[PDB]
DNA sequence: AAGGCGTACATA
DNA sequence: TATGTACGCCTT
């Protein structure tokens, strides 16, 4: 069914990213030439599954870096409390599988596993939602299907709260 | 490379100033205060602007989620202990 | 001593504002001719303590809105992990007690409302901690005995993490 | 991702602000947008942020990660506060 | 491809 | 009814 045998970590020197082949070229490019000076350097981090027998070996990773969702003025929502300006969340940016790893998933388990990462980061700088970049309407239908709901404009994009991912990783006991 | 520009006189003699106060020449002064400027628009969080009708039904979801379903528990159950 | 016979409330039409005089202008003329306005058309948001015999006598108020924090470029923490340089926090701009009643614990208690209050908003806008604005030594004094420390380089404003007082309010059974 | 704006104005304030602009020798929307955003961010810097310097940075990002336990005081006040 | 002007229509 | 949002034309 399910395959479990692997362990996640940050990108770093050891990992053979050049045997890594998602079968999408822009994933498959960020992973191998930008994904460590973005992660060293900068705001978007890149996690990895990692095989556990051969532990250079990745199975796919996500990339996951800070937004901030800017709501528009709204009849009553003033009245209605304390509210803010600039909502913070996550955006998971990019989501892959290694193609000798797909229809096993690997897909569903890094999708916790981002939604994990950024709840026990935004313990510590603030977050709601995960923020979900879809790249055509099958990767749109496929977050759809784990309870991602599309933005009506910016039809590519999709919102997974905090609450929805933790109460599925708290009764999993994963938090 | 290089940075070429065009400025008025009024704004060449008021970075000349400066950096005349500031004891340093007239590149190091420029350079210098730019790029922390720079660094802190690339790092800082993406900005989504959501129109009226999105607001509403964001505020909704975040007010009211949705419990997991069946994928998301499932997926959650396979996930390793790290 | 903790007076407890007091229920608390938006800031209201029924609640006599002239009556109440902590001893410090601004508070008292903040409550008096500003407190509601911006309480439904503006960002900060006031919540009287009510007396439970007498409901439209004040004991005592504090105003919250929302700031964030920006974080400073601090070496080897680009890379320590997932976050943020923008980092919600609300901010506990106003807390008064009527002279009628200081010493009777009624501020302490104010303190823990308003942080029970930000918590619950952060879980729909986000927030991680109170950024708590003193007026002076001996108020900021008084509000770091409840474990909020102070800034280094900003005396008369303190930090007092969502944590903390999640972890007063849930052994409390208040969350 | 661009707008626009549209600001009625009396016909001796727009005499200044072109004499103004000629002065700067720049043109009226660059010389309004460039003198109001400056005002503009000042404003809500000082209403909604707090920059911290690096030694507050790191002093809160180590409280935020490991924050005190919750005090006498603080506990006390906590089962004091009534429910409703 | 933007600094400007004209000018009617949608909102407190 | 008074903004402010929108039609837009038109050169630079
Ligand atoms: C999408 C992806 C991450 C899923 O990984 P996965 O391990 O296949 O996900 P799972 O195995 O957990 O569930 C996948 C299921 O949905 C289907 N599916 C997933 N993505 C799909 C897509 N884009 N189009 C059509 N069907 C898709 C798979 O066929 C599979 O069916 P099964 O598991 O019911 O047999 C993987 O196919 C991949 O790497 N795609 C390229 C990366 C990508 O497209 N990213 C887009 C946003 S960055
Ligand atoms: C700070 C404040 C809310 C405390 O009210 P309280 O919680 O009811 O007071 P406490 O129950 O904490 O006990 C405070 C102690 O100082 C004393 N005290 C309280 N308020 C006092 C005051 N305004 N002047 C002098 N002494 C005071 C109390 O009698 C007690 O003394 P004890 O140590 O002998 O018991 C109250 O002083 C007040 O409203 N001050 C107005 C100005 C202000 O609050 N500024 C804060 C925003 S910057
Ligand atoms: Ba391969
Ligand atoms: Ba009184």
């Amino acid at each position: 069914s399910m395959f479990t045998d692997w362990h996640e970590a940050a990108i770093g020197k050891t990992h053979n990213r050049m045997n890594f082949d998602c079968g999408d070229a822009d994933l498959n490019q960020f992973l191998q030439r930008h994904a460590r000076q973005n992660h060293e350097k900068g705001t978007t981090k890149t996690y990895v599954a990692l095989d556990n027998s051969d532990v250079t070996r990745i199975h796919g990773f996500y990339s996951v870096s800070p937004a901030s969702l800017i709501y528009a003025q709204v009849p009553g929502a003033i009245s209605k409390g304390l509210g803010r300006y600039d909502v913070p969340v996550f955006r998971l940016g990019r989501l892959a599988v290694d193609k000798s790893m797909q229809g096993q998933g690997l897909g569903a388990q890094l999708l916790l596993s981002a939604g994990k990462r950024c709840i026990q980061a935004a313990l510590q700088v603030g977050g709601v939602a995960l923020l979900i970049d879809a790249k055509n309407k099958q990767v749109c239908d496929w977050f759809k299907g784990f309870g991602a709901v599309p933005l009506n404009d910016q039809p590519l994009s999709l919102l997974l709260s905090f609450k929805t991912l933790y109460a599925a990783l708290s009764a999993s006991g994963r938090l | 490379e290089r940075l070429s520009l065009r400025v008025s006189t009024d704004a060449k003699k008021l970075i000349v100033r400066a950096a005349a106060i500031q004891q340093t020449n007239l590149t190091d002064f420029v350079v210098s205060n730019i790029l922390p400027v720079a660094q802190k628009i690339v790092d800082a969080a993406e900005r989504v602007y959501l129109t009226e009708r999105d607001t509403k039904m964001i505020m909704e979801i975040l007010d009211n989620p949705p419990a997991p379903n069946e994928k998301l528990l499932a997926a959650a159950f396979a996930l390793p202990d790290m």
